[PDB]
């Protein structure tokens, strides 16, 4: 069967204080250009396109990271980093050191983020070669998406001020986090918003009209858990639309074409690769997994 | 059919990752013409996630 | 030592040769081009030396 390692060459010997932070970090995952065996250190990094000079757009890397191959180490030796590679699709043992700390189980699901809590503790600097090396996260998909959700929110409301805490907040069950926004260019950020709109306002043409009446037969006295958004108001448009009267063979072509575009938003939501962890260790911290690029 | 086939990465390059894939995707595209309605087929060949190549093909598509 | 300094638009600590040629190499995917006269108006790289 097949082979997977990758040795990296280098042209220095490093210190002992850049091999102790590499020595903590010993299973990650990080991606790398191109797939062979020799390799130089101006690949492994993902700051090929997150450097600190030029202002990152969180998009465009998470944009890159989807074309990338990604690898797992194994070794930290003085002079050459060894890696294992990851490909379509092969089962292999995965250990969480990711330093916003979350908790995983058996049959869990993944998907790799680029660092957007804190790039200082989740990139290390290398003086001795002067080209800096920056890790991705993983993230199960529930934050795996919420974070993408707040990202695109941000993107929208800093536009509007040409404060902080309702956009650049990401909310999850028992815990509340910082997102990563000091320099960001968001102009690749902003033509996933330019297609947004292009979904959103055909979404609000072909609106059923019954379920519009169902919420006005909701929302004003029977009360649910989960319909506390309207606050028990009715919004002024919803009141404008239902005008009509209902017919069921109308609803059902617009039903169909509701469905249909509903389709289309897997296109613009997307994550990176997803890994589908089957079976996770607790107090080891490794897993297992098979890699699937979509 | 090399008239069918529209390729997606090409560049002066004026640099892009290289991979283990690249995949062959096809596209079928309603359409009206001299006031009939009539589809239109091509092929995409890119290797840059399914992300990006759906915002590619709407800039082919634009006009 | 019969005078200091030959033009005072290069020597000078923010003259117009310090204004143009201080600046270290910015990397873009467009491909820059050389400079000959970076090599004697840059602090960085001297103290290499």
């Amino acid at each position: 069967a097949l082979d997977k390692s990758i040795v990296v060459n280098l042209t220095s010997r490093l210190f002992a204080d850049e091999l102790a932070a590499l020595q903590s970090k010993i299973g990650s995952v990080l991606p790398l250009g191109d797939c062979h065996r020799l390799q130089n250190i101006q690949a492994l990094g993902l700051g090929c396109v997150c450097s600190r000079e030029t202002s990152p757009d969180y998009i465009q890397i998470m944009q890159y990271l989807s074309k990338c191959t990604l690898a797992v180490l194994e070794e930290v030796r003085p002079d050459s980093l060894r890696l294992t590679r990851m490909d379509p699709s092969d089962n292999l043992q995965i250990k969480n050191v990711y330093a916003p700390f979350f908790q995983w189980d058996s049959n869990t699901q993944l998907a790799v983020l680029p660092p957007l809590f804190s790039r200082k503790d989740s990139t290390i600097v290398l003086e001795s070669n002067g080209f800096d090396i920056v890790f991705p996260m993983v993230v199960p998909q529930q934050l795996g998406h919420a974070i993408l959700q707040q990202l695109l929110v941000y993107h929208i409301y800093s536009k509007i001020s040409a404060l902080d805490l309702y956009t650049t907040n990401v909310s999850f069950m028992g815990r509340t986090y910082r997102l990563d926004v000091d320099n960001t260019d968001p102009r690749t950020a902003l033509r996933v918003l330019d297609d947004l709109s292009m979904y959103l306002c055909i979404l609000s043409a072909l609106v059923p009209r019954g379920c519009l009446r169902l919420l006005t037969a909701l929302v004003r006295h029977d009360r649910h858990p989960l319909t506390e958004v309207f606050e028990g108001v009715v919004p002024d448009e919803v009141t404008r639309i239902d005008l009509d009267q209902l017919s069921v063979p109308d609803d059902i072509t617009r039903m169909r074409v509701m469905f249909s575009y509903l389709q289309s938003l897997s296109s613009i939501f997307n994550l990176g690769p997803r890994l589908h962890v089957y079976a996770y260790s607790a107090e080891t911290l490794a897993a297992s997994c098979w890699y699937s690029p979509r | 059919p090399c008239d069918m086939l529209v390729d997606l990465d090409e560049s002066c390059p004026m640099r892009e990752p290289a991979g283990l894939n690249v995949t062959i995707y096809a596209s079928l595209v309603y359409l009206r013409v001299n006031q009939r309605p009539s589809m239109a087929l091509t092929f995409f060949q890119s290797g840059k996630g399914f992300a990006e190549v759906v915002a590619m093909i709407k800039d082919h598509f634009t006009d | 030592e019969c005078r200091s300094t030959n033009n005072p638009w290069a020597s000078q600590r923010g003259s117009l040769g310090d204004v143009l040629y201080n600046i270290t190499f910015r990397q873009t995917a467009l491909p820059g081009m050389y400079s000959p006269c970076r090599q004697f108006f840059h602090k960085e790289d001297i103290m290499r030396y």
